[PDB]
RNA sequence: CAUUGGUGAGCAGCGAAGGAUUUGGUGGAUUACUAGCUAAUAGCAAUCUAUUUCAAAGAAUUCAAACUUGGGGGAAUGCCUUGUUGA
RNA sequence: GGAGCCAGCGAGUCUAACCUUGGCCGAGAGGUCUUGGUAAAAACUCCGUCGGGGAACGAGGAAUUCCUAGUAAGCGCAAGUCAUCAGCUUGCGUUGAUUACGUCCCUGCCCUUUGUACACACCG
RNA sequence: GUCGACGUACUUCAUAGGAUCAUUUCUAUAGGAAUCGUCACUCUUUGACUCUUCAAAAGAGCCACUGAAUCCAACUUGGUUGAUGAGU
């Protein structure tokens, strides 16, 4: 089993390696479309190859969700486990519970005597999609790990200005209806990352009435998540805020599972560079 | 078929499928095969395939699945919006 | 050769290797003989194999056994089942199939912990 | 795919969810839960039969489920797998919860007892264990490598002293009453054990077939020459004919198509096993076709406290005599089919409810198998009738205590 | 090498496994010698050697 | 190829036979239908047979070794072993190929870690 | 101190005109045992040849015949088919 | 108070305080000695001994929060990884429990009220 | 905010002459060297063969009869007036 799990990141891998190689090949393809499609000048060295001009039938009868996600994007329901640091604190035990109502299809687990690998081991064994483990200061939620198990993608996000939804006020229950989603000024292909992520962290296929709304807004590089009832009135459809607030902001993210700690870093966040405070996403 | 006999028929399949099977009424003992003993005598069809109720052919009456067939004529208009109700839900699915 | 054997015996995180030989009906465990191991009220434990089956076949042999790593009742789990299998394993290589057998049958009918460990890994659901 | 043997028609086929191969089915004893295991993806799928959605995904199993079945008694799922793991899966009652149970080597057999409580799984070190369910403890292990029968293969370099391609079970299964176990691996021979001592009853072997591989297990030094054992030299030349001569054989080519895509030998492998409901006999299916055994107790004489008195002779001198209840005593001690029919269709109506009732316990089971033979292999169909009305209204709530014990006979 | 310890693969048969011994700890030993034939000496070289 | 490009017939039947290949081993990347024209090759197939994956995983030393090996039964594919030398085997049963319990062979790799445990008699 | 490393000196115990190891050749086995040869209802078996020759029996696809070819391209001249020219 | 004995992560020519007392050396710069005061495996087992606090305080009400096995709790050792954390934060090992594993009756939540899916059965 | 016109910067291409080899003679040139019924020796390369190292794994298996080799014990013979060992 491990063993079909370790040849699989091998063969991910290669063609992964693969593809970069053959980018290139994909665009000298493309210009022979576009010159079959209209006659022109082929250029110099596309026109002189011969290997090419001639395996380009199979090739002309060649011809998006990322490819960690990719065979079971909107199928099989994702099913997530939320675990707290290691001997928790009763405030963060409070939010943890918070967040797995927010989210559904959600388990919680409390964590005293265990260990990184032997639990991300017993997750896979036992078949579960995505993971969160939470980090906190002193009460003050701070930190959160988010992983897809099948040897995929982890990201890392500090989270700042939470409210408990009780200290917000001792209100009631929530409805826990398969909820929406709104993703604002997202521009790059790390953004795109994330609300791929995001997306497959939630539910798949919700309804055409459902009313419970969840936005995701990029404020300034720093991800603001608020959670609103919403109830169509005639001319202004009035909405009522529950669940917690708080700004998550990303700072790095592995191409492997949490427990590796030397996969590969596809993003990370650069402080002491000069134009650290001059970009926007870098 | 050359292929899986090479490389022992362990493969993934194929992956998606469907198409229309017809049925013919010739009973069971046919169906099965050439021995001097039967062993099911039914017809190879179902009542429910070989008649269900049909929807009502005349215009002014109604008929329902369940074999209670009603008129416009004897129908108490209570019950006349009652059953236009139902019909709304049912083509509000369909 | 000497007719020998080895073998392994594993709690949650200790380890006991046990070697089993022929040789003058001995014990030993890590140098010193089994009157002293330290716990004191599980000595009983560690004995339970040996009063499991009987006296004789452990006055004709030769044990060596030394743990590493983990606390106390640990290791003294450890020590029982790496005794109980390095038994059943001489018996197994060089005398009869039906003393192993009866070995095996009166074990796990007492306690199954002794012929198998449990590395006990969670269940999430 | 579900078949109905009424109208011959596959009304209801079940798919996986991404296609994969499969390799073992189980079904709940109501027609509710149809559940499957694969190789390839070890996750075991399960439909509902109402509708031919997939109701769910078991998981657990790190590396593939062999076999699978039923407690049906108290309904859970018994998963094997090569795991070294034996996973019990309760999926009603809203809890759907686990118990595993390790076993030492890599499972590859289950069979559940009629009481659904005794799990018999089959390692492939060749033993075969039995679990009690409801509290894991192992109740009763048999080894069983000796007395298994490897042939060596012509193809082969070794000893099938030596070998392990069939020192080991495939198929398990209980008899009814739950004492008897039949064994069959890949081997030449079937084995026959009793479950409380412990103990196999016989070894069977199978096809005594030169023609095929596995029977023998030492060949022959005449046959073997200087440049090879003579049985790998083609003869296909020798042939007078074209499609004699041809062949299609692909090199390697194991568990594929025919035969003629083989330039080996087709081997010899009990495939799979099962008693009979119906009477004690046994069938075995294996590469030459169905082997069905079955008993003779007109050809053997097992008595059952005998007396120096008790006779055919003052059996019949008896029953001229008319005590009737002592004429079937007399020939059910001496279990002679002949006078056991003699009595029985001897015998007047005018006796029938007494003698029924005043039937005692431990004869109930041979005077029931004897009217089952009897009844679907005779012409007194009214007779035979009154006497099964006139035994179960004698006897009718002892049957329903002991339901195992005539569980096969009824 | 951390990647290597991860993919170790642990059916490996190099046949140096007949003449290469380890420790318990699991480290491998090795000699201060080199050689495969003077690992110790016999009573015959000792006797001539004293 | 001869077939009209824009048919899905031709595409979903040659994206097929890539998934038929893809699984069966033959072919190494998936992507490029001119190397389903081209790099089909017979030196492909015989390398996914047995014994180069011997040499693959480094169970044996070379090739040949690993030829005495099979011949002399000592490795197993799956459940059962294997006496025909020049076996297929596809990337799902690439996962499962090992060696034989109380083999020499795993009794004198597990002695070399000092790790041989006869109570499995290994 | 332990050595489950190497060698080598001696006992305790086992013990009938010796003991331990290795290796070649050969015989019988390794499927259920009706005798040898030939021109074969007989004869031979020390040999069939100076009876072993005659007669009878018997000639369709008017010559049907690569079922077998590694894959894409074509083949001057050969080869096969198709028509045609002249005897 | 003795005495017995048990773990696991970790290794960048890299890992670390303050003021004070004076002698001597030198043009110094400062150097060296001298001197006083302040910040920084354990539980386990066994044996031997003993039997209110320097004015608040003797296990912490009303309400309220959480949790179903290597979990609550207890005990320590290590690090300090481009965001957070030194008033702390995160790793690892040790020891390891009581009580539920059923239920929709209350509290809330959802889904379905059209057999639609192909036998037999069930309802209609 | 996209795109047209300009302006401007950048990337990109020719090759010639002479020789030789390629048609089972002959690449087109007469400027160029090659025809034979073998007798012996040395050297060198490449392998078959039997053994074998690095370093294994597995045995067409049983029994009997007749041979051999090795090592012990036992015996004989040589030996402190010197056997074994050891680079003029």
């Amino acid at each position: 089993m491990l063993r079909r799990q370790a040849r699989e990141r091998r063969e991910y891998l290669y063609r992964k390696a693969q593809e970069l190689q053959d980018s290139q090949l994909q665009q000298k393809r493309q210009i022979i479309k576009q010159a079959l499609a209209q006659g022109k000048p082929l250029p110099k060295e596309l026109a002189e190859d011969e290997s090419l001009q001639k395996d380009f039938r199979y090739d002309q009868s060649l011809k998006q969700v990322d490819d960690e996600y990719a065979a079971t994007s909107g199928i099989m329901d994702p099913r997530i486990i939320v675990t707290t640091s290691r001997d928790p604190s009763t405030r963060l035990s409070q939010f943890a519970k918070e967040i797995k109502l927010l989210f559904p299809n959600a388990v919680r687990l409390n964590r005293g005597n265990y260990v990184m690998p032997n639990l991300v081991d017993a997750c896979k064994k036992s078949g579960t999609t995505d993971l969160v483990v939470l980090h906190e200061h002193r009460g003050v939620p701070t930190s959160l790990t988010i992983s897809h198990f099948p040897h995929g993608p982890t990201a890392q996000f500090s989270l700042h200005n939470v409210v408990m939804r009780h200290d917000i006020i001792n209100a009631g229950n929530q409805s826990e209806v398969n909820p929406h989603l709104i993703f604002d000024n997202f521009t790059t292909a790390l953004g795109k990352r994330v609300v791929c992520i995001l997306k497959h962290l939630f539910n798949a296929g919700p309804k055409k009435d459902s009313e419970r709304v969840i936005t995701f807004a990029n404020r300034g590089d720093f991800i603001s998540v608020r959670q609103h009832v919403y109830v169509r009135t005639r001319e202004g459809v009035e909405i009522a805020e529950v669940g917690p607030r708080f700004e998550m902001r990303l700072f790095e993210l592995r191409l492997g599972t949490l427990e590796n700690k030397d996969a590969d870093v596809e993003w990370q966040l650069r402080r002491f560079i000069r134009t650290a405070n001059k970009k926007d996403y870098l | 078929y050359k292929l899986d006999v090479l490389s022992s028929v362990h493969f993934v399949p194929k992956p998606a499928s469907t198409s229309l099977e017809i049925r013919v009424e010739t009973p069971t003992i046919s169906m099965e095969d050439a021995q001097p003993l039967y062993m099911s005598n039914a017809s190879s069809l179902a009542p429910q395939e070989i008649y269900n109720v049909g929807k009502a052919e005349k215009d002014g009456e109604i008929r329902l699945k369940n074999g209670v067939a009603m008129s416009k004529e004897e129908l108490t208009r209570e019950d006349k919006n009652r059953l236009r109700r139902a019909l709304k839900r049912k083509r509000s699915k369909a | 050769a000497v007719p020998s054997v080895q073998t392994f015996g594993k709690k949650k995180s200790a380890t006991a290797v046990a070697h089993v030989k022929a040789g003058k009906g001995l014990i030993k465990v890590n140098g010193s003989p089994i009157t002293l191991v330290e716990p004191e009220i599980l000595r009983f434990k560690v004995y339970e194999p040996l009063l499991l089956v009987g006296l004789d076949k452990f006055s004709n042999i030769d044990i060596r056994v030394r743990v590493t790593g983990g606390g106390h009742v640990s290791q003294v789990y450890a020590i029982r089942q790496a005794i109980a299998k390095g038994l059943v394993a001489y018996h197994q290589k060089y005398v009869d199939e039906q003393s192993k057998n009866e070995l095996k049958k009166a074990f796990t009918s007492y306690d199954r912990t002794l012929l198998i460990a449990d590395s006990r890994r969670p269940e999430p659901k | 795919r579900a078949w109905d043997l009424i109208r011959y028609r596959n009304f209801r086929t079940f798919t996986g969810t991404e296609r994969i191969q499969f390799n073992c089915l189980a079904v709940d004893p109501s027609g509710e839960v149809v559940c499957a295991g694969s190789l390839d993806n070890f996750d075991i799928h399960v439909w509902s039969v109402q509708t031919g959605q997939l109701l769910d995904a078991l998981s657990g199993h790190e590396g593939p489920v062999s076999c699978l079945s039923f407690s049906q008694e108290n309904s859970v799922l018994a998963s094997a797998s090569w795991d070294k793991t034996i996973r019990i899966w309760s999926i009603f009652g809203r809890s759907q919860q686990v118990e595993p149970i390790e076993v030492y080597s890599d499972v590859l057999a289950l069979s559940m007892r009629p009481d659904g409580k005794e799990v018999a799984v089959s390692t492939l070190k060749g033993q075969i264990s039995i679990f009690n369910i409801e509290d894991a403890k192992q109740v009763g292990n048999i080894d069983c490598r000796k007395d298994i029968i490897s042939g060596r293969f012509n193809q082969d370099r070794f000893t099938a002293k030596n070998s392990e391609r069939s020192k080991f079970f495939t198929t398990i299964h209980y008899s009814f009453d739950g004492m008897a176990i039949v064994a069959g691996g890949n081997n030449n021979s079937i084995c026959l054990y009793d479950v409380p001592n412990e103990v196999l009853l016989k070894r069977f072997i199978v096809s005594r077939n030169m023609a095929l591989n596995g029977t023998l297990e030492f060949l022959n030094s005449k046959k073997m020459t200087e440049a090879g054992s003579l049985d790998l030299i083609d003869d296909a030349g020798e042939n007078s004919d074209l499609e004699d001569r041809i062949d299609n054989s692909l090199p390697g080519s194991q568990r594929g198509g025919d035969l003629s895509t083989r330039k080996m030998r087709p081997e010899v492998r009990v495939t799979s096993v099962q008693f009979s409901p119906t009477a004690n006999a046994f069938a075995a299916a294996s590469t030459e076709g169905l082997l069905i055994y079955s008993t003779n107790d007109t050809i053997l004489f097992d008595p059952f406290d005998l007396d120096v008195d008790v006779t055919p002779h003052s059996t019949v001198e008896a029953l001229r005599e008319k005590q009737f209840l002592n004429a079937l005593v007399m020939a059910f001690r001496l279990n002679e089919e002949y006078l056991i029919n003699k009595v029985y269709e001897a015998i007047p109506i005018k006796e029938i409810p007494l003698v029924a009732s005043n039937i005692p316990a431990i004869y109930l089971p041979r005077i029931l198998k004897f009217i089952g033979d009897f009844a679907i292999e005779s012409q007194h169909i009214e007779f035979n009738l009154i006497w099964i009305k006139a035994l179960l209204s004698a006897s009718g709530g002892y049957i329903n205590e002991h339901k195992y014990l005539f569980s096969t006979a009824m | 090498l951390r990647e290597k310890a991860k993919e170790r693969n642990p059916d490996e048969y190099y046949h140096a496994m007949h003449s290469r011994k380890t420790d318990a700890k699991g480290l491998l030993i090795s000699s201060r010698h080199g050689d495969e034939e003077d690992e110790s000496l016999s009573m015959d070289q000792v006797k001539l050697l004293k | 190829s001869l077939l009209p490009p824009t048919d899905p017939f031709r595409r979903k039947h040659e994206q097929l036979l890539l998934d038929k290949l893809y699984a069966m081993g033959v072919l190494t990347t998936k992507s490029k239908i001119s190397d389903l024209e081209n790099k089909v090759t017979v030196s492909a197939i015989c390398r996914r047979r047995l014994p180069v994956i011997m040499h693959r995983l480094k169970m044996a030393e070379t090739i040949q070794d690993a030829v005495k090996f099979i011949e002399q039964g000592h490795v197993r594919v799956g459940p059962n072993l294997i006496n025909d030398p020049a076996y297929l085997v596809t990337r799902n049963m690439e996962d499962y190929v090992t060696w034989v319990d109380n083999s020499k062979i795993k009794k004198t790799l597990l002695r070399y870690r000092n790790q041989i445990d006869d109570f499995d008699f290994s």
